[PDB]
């Protein structure tokens, strides 16, 4: 689940920083790109970013 | 004025003698030669300022002046405005792009209030009979509902 | 934005006094203070309420 | 961030001190100096013109 | 009582001199983040927050605003600048027999300048 | 007793303070707005009297759909909607009062009717010219003139004119015999007689 | 439920007769009347609905100076002057009926007035033509047409042309491809859209 994904995400990746930031900017793009595509009000671009980086990417 | 003030003090004290606490003011003006308006002015005029940081009081925790702001303004206003800018911009900037120039030329939308139709008439293309016409035209155009009804809420 | 509405706007800030927030409750009283009403105020004030 | 790297602590020689307030104008004649210790005027409140709040030099 | 202690501030009035929100209890104040508080931020991992918290919600003046905006727009926020109270410190110090050269060293010719 | 100046509006469309007003004095002509542009005034009033039926058209949800005008330096009173809502809800006379004033603005329309959109831009210009002299006219020697300080092309709103106001009227001013001007004045000589 | 022959009258000035004339069917016009050789037909109505503004204008003592018209085969009900007097004298509800009506016609003037006020034989019609299909129109395929035979000059009365405008009506069908015509059928194609 996203929670365990969020865990697995950084349970087997680069510096926990290093990750984040790239999670971050990603979502940044996930927000910039697809700007207000699917409302996303619920699945924050960050959340997206995470899942698509903690499961999709994995 | 320092003397006048003092002189008033003494003279008013004389009034106080007869009229205790000299409640008389305009009556004191019969001896003060001027409405209390200046008497009270004098009062404030003769005020000595405050450290800006006398420790506040009821608590030595802090100085004064640390509960106010400078001549600046909160973003809340800043933004709203700046919205205005563009809000407008587009909304204007959707009718006769050329004329839109003069809309900003003979007016603001930049840094003149102004370019007196005179100068402006020729500024864009040298003109005398093509200006206040398109001027009103522009306004009445972006005026009336659907058009002016966009700043109807953002009247900033 | 006048021009458009050509509203010859007004000129007067309007510092009403408003209940701030999180208060209720009946009003008990008022106590006006001016030249006539005691005139208990800083030098140059008119009314105090 | 990318405006400078290191700071340069030191002293202000009288030129550098006087180089903190020259505001030379196009009339061509220098200012920045204050010829008055008093503050805003009593009648109006404006900043004298050579006191602690002279505008033309601040 | 509870109401006696409740507060919030999206944003509000700032300081005079130092523009950082006017935090005193009655009136839209703001939570002060003293060193030991920052000692809980940089002690943690990813500390942007820190940064920004240090500025855009307190000082890059323009920074403040336009952030604010920038969210109202619907996107992220722009990179900050330098807080104020620095610039202030310059001043003082400068006002006291200094020659502060905060300054860059750019070009392949490495270029030494200074700044506002 | 609200009012404005010789160059102002009372309001726009979209603006929901639509209750019956009370032009206390001055015309305060209302310039019904349009999409692209061109605003009749149509409305034009007297002492005491009302204008701007608003909370009355599409109920109290009516949009003026007609911009207004502070034509001359205004003078206009108004009243809490209740007066034409609650206070009107009462005896007919109350409502009738407002209805009588509405009938004034209505009569006004009939007056424009026929005189306006007649056919020629000269006859028409006069069809309501004498009417005008009967509204804000100023009788003086020559006869029942107006005198109000006016355009050549507000006038054009009288026709769809360009120079007719300054050219054709000149005729009536002299070549034709009907009025005269003092910088910006009107001296209707007459109700009919010469120029009829 | 009174009615009169098509293109007849409901009265002439001088004979206001039964003040009210609740025009029911047909869908019928009041031509005004006056010195002007032209007599604009202003009133035009619907089911159930009123005329009768006689025993009221200028507080009664006011003739129906607008010689009336039994425009199409009429259909019109009425009611004695007193009938409305007592009625309106009592609760307004029974006549709120009647002031909502008023509104209908009061507004019925301002609109089409915005059209007639267009001093031109062209647009004035394109706007006016819409109004028609919006009242006694007949929607059918092409779109919201009227279907009532058009008497050419019947639309030249609000303009002032002679016969050029009569071949301009052709435009509607030809160049305008905006209506059609079938022993005087009338086929507004559109709210706008073969010629806006």
């Amino acid at each position: 689940q996203i929670m365990h994904r969020a865990e697995d995400l950084i349970s087997a990746a680069s510096n926990r920083y290093r990750i984040t930031v790239q999670v971050a900017n990603r979502a940044k793009r996930r927000r910039y790109e697809e700007f207000e595509s699917a409302e996303d009000a619920m699945m924050k671009p960050v959340l997206r970013a995470i899942i698509e980086m903690s499961d999709e990417l994995t | 004025l320092y003397e006048t003030i003092s002189r008033i003090k003494k003279t008013t004290k004389l009034l106080s003698q007869e009229m205790g606490r000299k409640p008389t003011e305009e009556e004191i003006a019969t001896r003060m030669e001027m409405t209390i308006e200046k008497l009270r002015f004098i009062a404030k005029s003769a005020q000595l300022p405050i450290s800006l940081e006398t420790p506040i009081g009821k608590e030595e925790d802090s100085r004064l002046g640390d509960f106010i702001e400078s001549d600046g303004e909160t973003p809340e206003d800043q933004v709203s405005k700046n919205l205005l800018r563009e809000d407008l911009e587009k909304v204007l900037d959707s009718l006769s792009p050329r004329e839109r120039d003069v809309l900003r030329l003979r007016y603001g939308l930049d840094d003149g209030r102004m370019k007196t139709l005179e100068e402006i008439g020729q500024i864009f293309n040298v003109t005398r009979e093509r200006i206040r016409q398109i001027e009103a035209k522009a306004l009445r155009k972006l005026r009336h509902p659907n058009r002016n009804s966009v700043l109807k809420e953002y009247i900033r | 934005l006048r021009a458009i509405f050509g509203e010859k706007a007004r000129d007067v800030r309007d510092n009403s006094l408003r209940v701030p927030n999180g208060e209720k409750g009946r009003v008990v009283d008022v106590r006006l203070f001016t030249r006539e009403q005691g005139d208990e105020l800083p030098p140059g004030a008119n009314m105090v309420v | 961030t990318n405006q400078f790297d290191y700071v340069k602590i030191g002293l202000a020689s009288p030129e550098r001190i006087r180089q903190w307030g020259e505001r030379t104008l196009p009339n061509g004649q220098v200012v920045g100096e204050v010829t008055k210790p008093e503050t805003i005027n009593y009648r109006t409140l404006k900043p004298e013109m050579d006191g602690l709040f002279c505008e033309r030099i601040f | 009582l509870v109401d006696d202690k409740i507060h919030a501030r999206s944003t509000g009035p700032y300081s005079l001199v130092t523009q950082q929100p006017l935090g005193g209890k009655a009136q839209q104040g703001g939570q002060r983040f003293g060193e030991m508080e920052v000692w809980a931020l940089e002690a943690f991992g990813a500390a942007y927050t820190l940064q920004e918290l240090l500025t855009v919600k307190s000082d890059d003046m323009q920074g403040r605003n336009e952030a604010l905006n920038a969210i109202v727009k619907g996107k992220a926020i722009p990179r900050p600048g330098t807080p104020e109270s620095f610039k202030v410190l310059m001043r003082e110090l400068q006002s006291l027999g200094l020659d502060i050269a905060v300054h860059k060293v750019e070009t392949q010719a490495d270029g030494s300048s200074l700044d506002v | 007793v609200e009012t404005f100046e010789r160059n102002k509006t009372i309001f726009f469309p979209g603006d929901p303070a639509e209750r019956v007003y009370f032009l206390l004095k001055g015309a305060v002509k209302l310039s019904r707005v349009y999409e692209a542009g061109e605003e009749i005034t149509v409305a034009l009033l007297r002492e005491n009297s009302v204008f701007g039926v608003l909370s009355l058209l599409t109920g109290n949800k009516s949009d003026r759909f007609y911009h207004a005008v502070a034509f001359t330096p205004v003078e206009l009173l108004s009243a809490p909607i209740e007066q034409v809502e609650q206070a009107l809800k009462e005896n007919p006379e109350l409502s009738m009062l407002m209805l009588r004033g509405l009938s004034s603005r209505i009569l006004q329309t009939e007056m424009m009717i026929e005189t306006l959109a007649h056919r020629d831009m000269g006859s028409r210009l006069v069809s309501f010219l004498l009417i005008l002299c009967r509204d804000f006219g100023v009788p003086c020697a020559d006869g029942i003139t107006i005198d109000l300080k006016l355009s050549h092309q507000a006038i054009a709103e009288a026709i769809g004119s360009t120079r007719v106001t300054v050219t054709r009227l000149l005729g009536d001013l002299r070549e034709k015999k009907m009025i005269s001007i003092h910088k910006k004045k009107i001296t209707v000589h007459k109700p009919v007689t010469l120029s009829r």
